[PDB]
């Protein structure tokens, strides 16, 4: 049975990546070494532990333009300045804009939602 | 068997004190402090339907060992991850544990099954 | 002045997490690790 | 045998979000809330 979950985790662990949780250990699995040990096998694995956070505010839709507006990748956060897109593992400031989200149903929808202005990257080169 | 299966966690967790969740009822699921014995309501069930004996096959020369792990501590760990699932989501057992809202965890919960995001927040009341 | 003493088994540290609508926490920090596994 | 199949699923149904076919249920898995049961622990698994 022990010689199975060796060989479950060298095809999984080693070879692949694995995306399930508490097998190739704690954290997000990134790469697995092995190494020969007697009547056995030893195995290094290298994951992704995030440390720090701070609390930021959120909410769940930006209303501009009558439509509710959906993150497509990452959340709403905001520092009490201005809004901005990050994602769930990492805090990168990024600029609202409808690159960055997508419209769905009206702002009498959700629950929650914020008003704010998306930006347009199509608005700026109208003076080009 | 038991250090391996109930306790994943090193930290204990607990839900705040007011509870509004979005419209989702835990209370069955969780432990109620009004009872002697911390269980849920569902944990209360599972133990009246499963079932002194142990006594008299001790004085018979059958010794029956009492467990390392006590059941009052058993409800205390599945607390502890039913606290981190609702209030951490995801986040705890990955690493240090983010505050979420239930409401985006699901989000997230969605969008890994291939469900827009967009479908919770509309029919969330549903 | 050390002898043995029996206890009742601490179930872990006591962390209580802020729940709130608007309140969230995205990691500002992160930290590679090596765990090791040994298995027969 | 059955603990180490319950600390999987514990894992990768509680803990975690899995996108294996029926092993957290049928359906699509969203969630798992673990119950203390005697002798064993229950799972409610909730699917799409």
């Amino acid at each position: 049975a022990s010689a199975n979950l060796a060989a479950t985790k060298m095809s999984e662990c080693v070879l692949g990546q694995s995306k399930r949780v508490d097998f190739c250990g704690k954290g997000y699995h990134l790469m697995s070494f092995p190494q020969s040990a007697p009547h056995g096998v030893v195995f290094l694995h290298v994951t992704y532990v995030p440390a720090q956070e701070k609390n930021f505010t959120t909410a769940p839709a930006i209303c501009h333009d009558g439509k509710a507006h959906f993150p497509r990748e990452g959340v709403f956060v905001s520092n009490g300045t201005h809004w901005f897109v990050t994602q769930r593992n990492f805090y990168e400031p990024q600029i609202i804009t409808t690159d960055n989200t997508f419209v769905s149903g009206n702002c009498d929808v959700v629950i929650g939602i914020v008003n704010n202005t998306v930006y347009d990257p199509l608005q700026p080169e109208l003076d080009s | 068997n038991t250090q391996e299966v109930f306790a994943q966690v090193k930290q204990i967790y607990k839900t705040p004190p007011i509870k509004d969740f979005g419209g989702f009822n835990f209370s069955q699921i969780l432990p109620d402090p009004s009872k002697p014995s911390k269980r849920s309501f569902i944990e209360d069930l599972l133990f009246n339907k499963v079932t002194d004996l142990i006594c008299a096959q001790k004085f018979n020369g059958l010794t029956v060992l009492p467990p390392l792990l006590t059941d009052e501590m058993i409800a205390q760990y599945t607390s502890a991850l039913l606290a981190g699932t609702i209030t951490s989501g995801w986040t705890f057992g990955a690493g240090a544990a983010l505050q979420i809202p239930f409401a985006m965890q699901m989000a997230y919960r969605f969008n890994g099954i291939g469900v827009t995001q967009n479908v919770l927040y509309e029919n969330q009341k549903l | 002045s050390q002898s043995i003493i029996a206890y009742t088994m601490s179930l872990g540290a006591e962390n209580s997490v802020a729940y709130s609508n608007n309140s969230i926490a995205i990691p500002t920090n992160f930290t590679i690790s090596v765990t090791t596994e040994i298995l027969p």
